[PDB]
């Protein structure tokens, strides 16, 4: 249906999103 | 499907039927004498099921057979992993 | 005939033919668990304090139980102000005394927290099993972990289901499945645990091999032959270096600042300082049993002790004529021994300035030092003309064993964690194990090179060696083949090659793991 | 002469043409006592000393000191076990408690094989059969609560030493989460990965900007039932 577009696109956005949250050791980025 | 090793994860849960068909398969001939997800079954069917095969022969019937190779970490398994994590 | 003369002399001489232990254990031990499991064991943690406060208050000792009181009221200040306050007889103690406190429990968490108490019973754990045998009753039910958000909680509400009985009796479980949101076997239960731990014994060894090991390396750059001296701290947090330049560096391992209590060095950042004052080369250095002391010698004839929390030295031990070659905190880190070139053996407490005991009979240098694990005995070593090793009890300062057979120079002891065996390595190559109660050669372990061994190390259960050695190896040592199942010893399991860096020193962790530390020399 | 031959295949040389079986490298003991707790666990008679027998079983598993040379064994029959009884409850309620024995032992060096242990607890997280009327219900989201805690402790202990394994399980269980096609077992076990793998911060960041469309997508309709 027309939901897994959208669903999709969301999940692209988080996963940009997550790319950037942890550092080489697993701690979080702050900046 | 080789990048995404690098990314995600999956489960155990098609294993056992990837080991029954190679089994199938390799006693026919013997006797006879989503997208991205299908794409990665079809890139890992093969070493899937021989992994699976090796752990199943060594624990049958729940007991550790003794007559079986032991685990035992080597040189050469351990540069397959450094040039995949060059690639990473 | 060395037996006649003994047997002759012999015949000539006349001879003929409290609570708050066991509260922090229980508090760790729950800290330690999985989070599903936490929302119920905390259950126990406010009964097990009340009632050990009260038997303190009805043994009479009112310090212990004000000291306990105190300690602990911090972790119970947002919740039970009134219940402290009103502790700080009363018809409250007196209900309390007449009813005894229900703790629901499942059945596997009831099983996990019983074994658990068994396998630390001398160190808390019977402290616990007689409070909770005495003054409570662990209602025990074969439900699932209840939680404000998991599947029991959300059931019941969603069913609009009742109360149990037995979990119906600050905070209860009640409270998250009301409208508004069996017994036990103690002692028998014990019992039963240790029966049943009794049958997965495993004894004795035939057939396979030795055991794998991992091994971390620490490489130390640019040096150019200045470093003398190298230990790691007990946690392996910190690592210091004595030179021929008379100072001593100290890093953190994992590259974080270190930290120093004086208020013009709040919030500094450097991971690495230098302890400066001795006049000569370091030969020694020795972290106390956090380390918060460090030991040094030098050839300058002094030993210096540091404070690792202001960084600067506390006080000069001058009892030596001439340089001091090694030095050693006792097991538990109040005494400590020295030893150099005037060939005694000195043990002191941090306590006095002068010596508390002197050893003497070596007839040269001294080379090496080691200490028992009880903390009442000294192992040394002298060189040259007198290649021997000498047992030294504290108590009285005299010697009760001596153990010969090196002819090289030693390098290393090492008294294994059970106190029943002993090693000692030279720089011929050789490892003697030697038996303490007998006095007798155990056994020699070849395949080292020549130049010196300067560090050996026991694992836990001392069934395992580690040695390191100048030939730019480290190697791993069965100290027990096998038995039959029907230029190196075949007791070896194995041999690590480094990369031009002589090791200086081996240590084990906990685990199947051992961390070496040297220095690289490129050319 | 004296000297064993499968020492060289210890050395992981590559020279070598000697291939030790498991009987050339582990004794007998321990060989027997492996058959025993193997045995001691899987056992289902709801009798009161067979429960009393598999948690002495469990406890010798999480206090033994000389279990060096079975640890890749452990980890194999745990994956062997999950993979091939997947329409079986019990089985993998004793696999995940064994699981999670043998982490918590503190004489053992697990850090190469923290990944080998994250793929059979994901498998009962997010697997979308699992046993084969209330009762089953209750074990299903029991067990999966379960796996998620063994996960959360994972995660936490073995994220320094393997560098990409919180992302990549954060990213797995964002995924599954993510799907409006999944049954509704699939999306809480999914939200309770994400939340025990990623943390406070990825709840924040990657789950909530995401739920006005999600409750208006998929929880009306299942609402509405």
């Amino acid at each position: 249906d027309h939901r897994r577009a959208l669903f999709a696109d969301l999940f692209r956005r988080a996963d940009e999103r997550l790319n950037l949250l942890f550092d080489e050791r697993g701690e979080y980025n702050l900046s | 499907a080789k990048r995404s090793f690098h990314t995600l994860f999956y489960t155990l849960e098609h294993d056992r039927t990837a080991m029954l068909e190679q089994q199938q398969l390799e006693e026919s001939e013997k006797q006879l004498q989503d997208e991205a997800y299908k794409i990665w079954k079809q890139v890992t069917k093969k070493d899937r099921a021989l992994i699976a095969k090796e752990r199943y022969q060594l624990f049958a019937n729940n007991k550790l057979n003794v007559e079986e190779p032991a685990l035992l970490r080597t040189k050469a398994g351990m540069r397959r992993f450094l040039k995949s994590r060059r690639e990473a | 005939n060395l037996n006649q003369i003994v047997t002759d002399y012999l015949k000539k001489k006349g001879f003929t033919r409290k609570y708050l232990k066991a509260f922090l254990l229980l508090k760790n031990w729950i800290d330690n668990n999985l989070d599903i499991y936490k929302f119920e064991l905390r259950k126990l943690l406010w009964p097990v304090f009340v009632y050990s406060y009260l038997e303190l208050v009805s043994q009479g000792y009112v310090d212990d139980a004000k000291h306990l009181l105190e300690t602990l009221r911090s972790h119970f200040e947002a919740v039970h102000q009134d219940q402290l306050a009103l502790l700080d007889e009363n018809h409250t103690t007196r209900l309390y005394r007449e009813n005894k406190y229900r703790i629901p429990l499942n059945q596997s968490l009831s099983g996990n927290l019983f074994h658990f108490l068994e396998r630390e019973a001398d160190n808390g754990g019977a402290t616990i099993i007689y409070i909770l045998q005495t003054h409570c009753s662990v209602e025990t039910s074969a439900r699932g972990p209840i939680e404000p958000y998991s599947f029991e909680a959300i059931y019941r509400r969603a069913r609009n289901l009742d109360l149990d009985e037995a979990d119906a009796h600050g905070v209860t479980n009640r409270d998250v499945l009301d409208t508004s949101a069996r017994a036990r076997d103690v002692v028998m239960e014990m019992q039963k645990v240790r029966e049943n731990r009794d049958r997965f014994v495993i004894e004795g060894r035939t057939g396979g091999i030795g055991i794998p090991v991992s091994a971390c390396m620490f490489t130390f750059h640019n040096t150019l032959g200045t470093v003398s001296c190298m230990d790691f701290s007990n946690d392996h947090k910190l690592v210091a270096v004595g030179t021929m330049d008379s100072y001593i560096r100290v890093w953190s391992l994992d590259g974080k600042p270190l930290k120093s209590a004086l208020e013009n060095e709040k919030n500094l950042k450097v991971n690495n300082r230098k302890l400066i004052g001795h006049s000569g080369p370091v030969y020694g250095v020795s972290f106390s049993d956090s380390s918060k002391l460090l030991l040094s010698c030098s050839a300058d004839g002094q030993i210096r002790l540091w404070s690792l929390e202001i960084w600067a030295c506390l006080c000069i031990y001058k009892a030596h004529d001439g340089p001091v070659f090694r030095v050693l905190w006792g097991p538990h880190g109040h005494y400590f021994a020295s030893a150099g070139w005037d060939k005694t053996v000195r043990v002191f407490t941090q306590d006095h300035a002068s010596a508390v005991r002197i050893m003497v009979g070596h007839d040269t240098s001294i080379s090496a030092l080691a200490w028992h694990p009880n903390g009442t005995y000294v192992f040394s070593a002298s060189d040259e003309m007198d290649k021997s090793i000498r047992m030294w009890s504290v108590i009285t300062g005299n010697c009760v064993r001596i153990f010969t057979g090196h002819t090289h120079y030693i390098t290393a002891l090492e008294c294994a964690h059970n106190g029943k065996i002993l090693a000692s390595a030279d720089t011929g190559g050789n490892i003697f194990i030697w038996d303490i109660e007998k006095g007798t050669l155990i056994k020699k372990c070849r395949g080292h090179g020549k130049g010196g061994i300067p560090s050996l190390s026991f694992s836990a259960e001392s069934n395992v060696l580690v040695s390191g050695g100048l030939d730019c190896t480290v190697r791993v040592w069965d100290i027990e083949l096998p038995a039959d199942p029907n230029q190196i010893t075949p007791d070896q399991i194995s041999a690590f090659a480094t990369k031009k860096t002589p090791v200086l020193k081996v240590r084990f962790t906990r685990m199947n793991l051992i961390v070496a530390g040297g220095c690289y020399d490129p050319e | 002469p004296g000297a064993n031959p499968a020492l060289a295949a210890l050395a992981g040389n590559d020279n070598v043409s000697f291939r030790p079986s498991v009987k050339h490298v582990i004794s007998k003991e321990l060989i027997l006592y492996f058959d025993k707790i193997q045995a001691a666990i899987l056992d289902d008679d709801p009798d009161e000393e067979k429960m009393r027998l598999r948690q002495a079983a469990l406890e010798s598993v999480r206090s033994d000191p000389g279990l060096h040379q079975l640890l890749p064994y452990f980890v194999n029959f745990i994956t062997n076990q999950v993979t091939h009884h997947l329409d079986d409850l019990f089985i993998l309620r004793q696999m995940m408690e064994l699981a999670e024995a043998v982490v918590q032992n503190p004489t053992l060096f697990i850090d190469p094989y923290a990944s080998a242990l994250a793929a059979p607890v994901l498998t009962c997280l997010m697997s979308r059969k699992l046993g084969k009327i209330d009762s089953t219900l209750r074990e299903q989201y029991s067990l999966r609560e379960l796996a998620a805690s063994l996960l959360s402790m994972i995660a936490r202990k073995y994220g320094a030493s393997n560098a990409l394994l919180r992302p990549k399980l954060t990213r797995t269980c964002l995924k599954h989460f993510l799907d409006p096609t999944r049954p509704p077992a699939v999306l809480f076990g999914a939200i309770s990965g994400v939340a025990a793998s990623g943390g406070p911060e990825a709840v924040r960041v990657l789950v909530l900007p995401n739920l006005k469309t999600f409750d208006s997508a998929v929880l009306q309709p299942l609402r509405e039932k």
